[PDB]
């Protein structure tokens, strides 16, 4: 036998609450994205990074390690190239 | 009285701190309030399965420490100490280490 | 242009050092064969060829029913797979280009390759501590250092070949992290640590030296944010990575071998936060909170650090590592560990024999590191001072000392050369100072040459002899060879049923399993002392009683190694007393008492004066069957034993439950078949 | 009998379908077991039969997955990766 | 403590540890052996011959003493290179450290030639 | 085949050449102006 499922579901719903408190702070302190721009490298970087973090669910559910690395090599290479270009652009803008 | 010393702490901190650092200090609070509650669960319901507990907990501790390292490499007050490191290189490093962390915890969560 | 010549001379020096490192380890292959030496490498070989044939997922799940019958062994759950993964990777890379090398060759020559790469890693590791002129010396020294070669000759396919490469790569990455303070280098050090953890059990050394270095940097007051970023990142990453290896499991979290790192991690957090509050508050507003907070959080740590141990919830030191902290424990508590003469403490002779010049130059490298202390040099000071002790506790650990001895000797000699060669800057008492400088430079060149001739002599004469083969020289100086081990194992391989079980002492289990491909009862990795005791009890007990154990374990054959016809000092008769001790160590064995086999005078001897129980045990009867009539020498009576130098006491007897299946040409190896139960229900008496 | 050294199980074979057979669950313990039949009865021939059978531990793929007691630990990592992503969004573009 | 005061302790520790005191403590051999004379008396023996893996108590202190003289010789020389030191001392330091460096090395090599008949032969 | 004596000689000569070349490198280092400017 396990611990009772009602407390498992209780704590499994309680652990979402810090993610509400994060936004309740950020919204009321002043967080912003007005410095965002639609430059291609900036969109490609976040797409690659979002897919890189999503791949971890597919690895947890379905893939093995060798497949996971065979995808993550490509997706990290493209995300690194776009991140380097975008960060160089940001560095110039910051230092101007 | 300690409430007065705390008041003289926050009266400074809220005035002295750039917004991009307050952002980090709220993210760290979210991380810490998640890890402390995972711990308070573990010692209430029991250690089994120790794999999943230890993975999710070390994932919290890791993300906290990586956030503190970002919170320190980027701080201009330490530019004399981390010579040769730009904020952008510190952010690329933070995402590298966070990628290793989120790969290995996904090895250990199961 | 000057930069071209400096680059050329660096490249030329380092390529000569690499070629020397590779070439000096080939002596054993040139003298005999491209074949695997010793006992332990054969298990690594079998497992490597398994991984090379069946693939990773079937190696990791692998369960072996050919060993430790009837228990079997979980292989992938009880092995450090990094050596095999390395060999399989190289094998598949070469085969992809159709360089279809035999996997045996890849194993044999794997150690020279990484022992060449370690010369470059040592170059960079010393360059980051000093200057390139010291790194070239440390490379040239570590190329030939006999203490390292002793474990890395070609065909010595064991973890210690790869472990020192992963160790120096981890120290290079850690030194880069502490010097630079970058998360990138911390994560690369975490990956180097994970690689080392996969490849050798000595990783506990690094996960106990790095925290001590950080602590020493705190006590000196050098601790600064670079060390915080390096330590906390290396700690979290290396922890969650090391816990991946199934043989490591939860030990990094649940064992007192790793709690030093967690204690230093927590104290790093407390110090990093006190450093901040002390920076925000005014003294009169700081001190109250300072003393209160310490009087709470210190009390918490002081309580938890007791509760963790008192409950036993955190496992205590493992007997091995504790035997490294207390040299006396194993000799009283684990006779298996006592029996391996590799665990003896180290005499001055072995320090000179294995290092020569480095023994004289090491205190000077220490004197330099103490003259010019820095946050990175305290690491090399701690590594040196710790290895100087642990090498004294146990000879096997000299491997860990040789690298730091080479690095510090290179720093010292570099500082001497670069000191006196500045006085020779004539080119762009002064004549006395110049002749002094010339003489000292000549003395240094002479020492460095003698170190080459010493290391080459030692490498040739001592550490290059095999052990699956025996050698002698006849009166004409021709090499006499005895192959009897392989002859016996091949006879087992071909002329016995494929399901037969061979009983043997646990030394030979890897050899029987690799060469004969037959099932065995006990094996070198003594994970079940009860079973080894059950075998020792059968060897030490009388022939009537041993049969009940051999029929209990369903044995088919028994093998014994007998040197008395050839003077092979390492025979099973010398091991007999350890077999008696281990057989009597279990409660089921209390009838087996060592004092019963000694004569009333308190000595062990097999001649007519020998104990009447010694002359009747199973092992004595198996070794000296028929031997009593052999004219072992011209000046000696028949039945002279070449090793005891004694005429055996009990010459004529019959074996009743064994029949002699095969005795090798020189009687070096003898194998008996345990007679099936008597057909008529008669008793055998 | 089901034997490793001593017998772990002993049970009567039922007479079924012209054969002697039994269905049973293997013990909790891995090793090189043997099935034995040892019908020794007075005046009848001594029948002995043995078949060696290795029993192995679970493969790492067969361990229990998605244990509902551990949902908090899954939601932890799937919270941390989302916080990290949203933070990487805001930190660069604030 | 100061760095020099720690280094001194490390050197003094190196002396004992390199002399194999951890072998003496647990294996506990005598300082010297004795062997029969042809007239049947006992001559002491300082070295356990042929046993590379063995030692008597004083043999290790003798060898480690030579090792310490060798290590300290270069420290004396490097100290000797200072320009403040009156030259009449300086040529001495170049004497003492130099004869330490040579004589301790040669005597250690002879002692090892005594331990192993056949060494470098 | 090459014998272990020819290898022992070859390795002795490589060792001597290596250490003599390093003892040259220290001169080519100390004579450098740029290392001390």
């Amino acid at each position: 036998k396990r611990p009772p499922t009602v407390v498992s579901n209780t704590f499994t719903a309680l652990i979402l609450s810090p993610l509400l408190l994060l936004f309740a702070l950020w919204i009321r302190i002043g967080a912003n994205v007005s410095n965002f721009t639609f430059a291609p490298s900036t969109i490609i970087f976040h797409l690659g990074h979002a897919a890189m973090l999503g791949l971890m669910y597919v690895y947890w559910t379905q893939l093995n390690m060798f497949q996971t690395l065979k995808y993550l090599a490509i997706l990290g290479s493209v995300t690194f190239l776009a991140g380097n270009r975008m960060l160089a652009q940001q560095a110039v803008k910051r230092t101007a | 009285s300690v409430v007065s010393v705390i008041s003289r702490f926050l009266e400074e901190y809220l005035s002295s701190t750039p917004q991009r650092l307050k952002l980090l200090d709220a993210y760290l609070l979210y991380i810490l309030l998640t890890g402390a509650l995972q711990f308070g669960y573990c010692l209430l319901v029991g250690t089994f399965p120790f794999n999943s507990f230890l993975s999710g907990f070390i994932s919290c501790v890791g993300s906290f420490i990586l956030a503190v390292c970002l919170r320190i490499q980027i701080n201009p007050q330490n530019k004399a100490d981390f010579q040769g490191i730009s904020p952008e290189r510190a952010f690329a490093d933070f995402l590298f280490a966070s990628t290793i962390l989120h790969l290995v915890v996904m090895n250990f969560v199961g | 242009s000057y930069e071209k010549q400096d680059t050329l001379l660096k490249l030329l020096i380092l390529s000569m050092a690499a070629v020397l490192s590779f070439s000096t380890r080939l002596f054993a292959v040139l003298r005999f064969e491209s074949v695997i030496h010793e006992f332990d490498p054969y298990f690594n070989y079998r497992t490597t060829r398994f991984l090379a044939e069946e693939g990773f997922y079937k190696f990791h799940n692998w369960f072996d029913d050919r060993a430790w019958y009837p228990l079997g062994r979980i292989i992938g759950g009880t092995i450090y797979p990094g050596l095999m993964i390395t060999s399989a990777a190289i094998y598949h890379v070469l085969h992809f280009f159709h360089i279809t090398i035999d996997i045996r060759n890849v194993c044999v020559f794997l150690a020279p390759l990484f022992s060449s790469f370690t010369t470059i890693v040592t170059y960079h590791l010393t360059k980051e501590l000093k200057d390139a002129g010291a790194g070239l010396l440390a490379a040239a020294m570590i190329a030939v250092v006999p203490g390292y070669i002793s474990r890395s000759v070609a065909g010595s396919y064991d973890n210690e070949g790869i472990a020192i490469f992963c160790m120096l790569l981890t120290y290079y990455m850690w030194i880069k992290a502490v010097k630079t303070g970058s998360i990138c280098w911390a994560a690369k050090c975490a990956l180097a640590y994970f690689y080392m953890v996969s490849s050798w059990g000595g990783y506990v050394f690094l996960i106990n030296l790095i925290p001590l270095h950080v602590l020493v940097l705190m006590l000196t007051g050098r601790f600064s944010h670079r060390i915080y970023v390096a330590y906390c990142t290396v700690y979290c990453l290396g922890t969650i990575l090391s816990m991946q290896i199934s043989f490591v499991g939860f030990q990094p979290v649940l064992s007192s071998e790793h709690m030093a790192a967690f204690g230093v991690f927590g104290l790093c957090q407390i110090h990093a936060f006190v450093d901040y509050l002390r920076s925000k508050l005014n003294p009169q507003q700081f001190e109250v909170l300072f003393r209160s907070v310490i009087s709470l959080v210190g009390f918490v740590l002081l309580t938890v650090g007791a509760l963790l141990m008192l409950t036993g919830k955190i496992s205590p030191w493992t007997g091995r590592f504790y035997s490294l902290l207390d040299p006396s424990y194993a000799k009283n508590n684990i006779p298996i560990i006592a029996s391996v003469s590799e665990h003896q403490p180290t005499t001055w002779s072995s320090y000179y024999f294995d290092l020569q010049l480095l023994v004289f130059m090491f205190p000077v490298g220490l004197y330099y590191c103490f003259s010019n202390l820095s946050d990175a040099r305290i690491f090399i000071i701690m590594y040196g001072v710790t290895s100087m002790y642990f090498s004294a506790v146990m000879v096997r650990l000299m491997l860990v000392l040789a690298p730091v001895m080479c690095i510090l000797s290179g720093i010292g000699v570099s500082q001497v050369l670069s000191t006196y060669m500045k006085n020779l800057d004539i080119s762009r008492t002064y004549p006395i100072k110049n002749e002094v400088a010339s003489g000292m430079i000549l003395v240094m060149a002479f020492f460095l040459i003698t170190y080459t001739f010493h290391s080459t002599w030692v490498t040739s004469e001592a550490y290059s002899s095999p052990s699956i083969v025996l050698s002698a020289r006849g009166g004409d100086g021709s090499r006499i060879i005895f192959d009897d081990f392989r002859e016996a194992y091949y006879w087992l391989r071909h002329n016995t049923p494929e399901d037969a079980k061979v009983m043997s002492w646990w030394d030979y289990g890897y050899q029987i399993t690799a060469m004969a491909n037959r099932t065995i009862l006990v094996d070198n990795n003594t994970w079940n002392n009860t079973h080894i005791s059950r075998v020792g009890q059968a060897m030490a007990s009388t022939e009537e009683k041993a049969y009940e154990i051999m029929r209990e374990l369903d044995v088919s054959y028994v093998l014994v190694i007998f040197g008395g016809l050839t003077g092979y000092s390492s025979d099973d008769i010398n091991k007999f007393l350890w077999m008696v001790r281990i057989g009597g160590s279990t409660d089921t064995g209390k009838h087996i008492k060592e004092n019963d086999y000694y004569t009333p005078t308190g000595e062990f001897r097999v001649d007519r004066e020998g104990s009447p129980v010694l002359l009747n045990c199973l092992m004595y009867k198996m070794c000296y069957y028929r031997f009593g009539q052999v004219y072992t020498e011209a000046k000696r009576p028949p039945g002279f034993d070449r090793v005891r130098n004694a005429e055996i006491g009990n010459k004529d007897f019959e074996l009743d439950v064994l029949e002699e299946a095969y005795t090798t040409e020189h009687w070096l190896v003898r194998i008996y078949k345990v007679k099936d139960l008597d057909n008529r229900g008669l008793s055998r008496t | 009998e089901f034997v490793r050294i001593d017998p772990f199980v002993r049970t009567f074979l039922k007479k079924k379908g012209g054969k002697y057979s039994v269905q049973f669950k293997l013990p909790d313990v891995y090793g090189v077991f043997q099935f034995k039949v040892d019908y020794n009865r007075l005046g009848y021939t001594h029948l002995y039969s043995s078949t060696q059978v290795s029993v192995r531990p679970l493969q790492h793929t067969q361990y229990e997955r998605f244990i509902p007691s551990a949902y908090p630990y899954y939601a932890s990592a799937f919270s941390m990766m989302l916080g990290l992503f949203i933070f990487s969004i805001v930190f660069l573009h604030m | 403590p100061s760095a020099m005061t720690v280094y001194a302790l490390v050197v003094v520790s190196y002396f004992l540890i390199t002399g194999g005191i951890i072998y003496d403590v647990i294996v506990e051999p005598p300082s010297v052996g004795s062997m029969t004379d042809e007239h049947g008396h006992q001559r002491p023996v300082a070295f356990l011959a042929y046993r590379v893996n063995g030692q008597y108590i004083m043999e290790g202190l003798a060898s480690s003493f030579l090792f310490t003289m060798g290590g300290l010789g270069f420290i004396i020389l490097d100290r000797s290179n200072a320009p403040n030191i009156p030259k009449l001392n300086r040529f001495l330091l170049l004497f003492i450290g130099f004869v330490c460096v040579l004589l301790s090395f040669f005597m250690a090599r002879v002692f090892m030639r005594m331990k192993l008949p056949g060494y470098l032969m | 085949m090459i014998t272990d004596v020819q290898l022992a000689i070859f390795a002795n000569m490589l060792g001597v050449s290596l250490f003599l070349l390093v003892v040259l490198y220290h001169y080519v280092a100390v004579n450098n102006p740029k290392k001390q400017e």
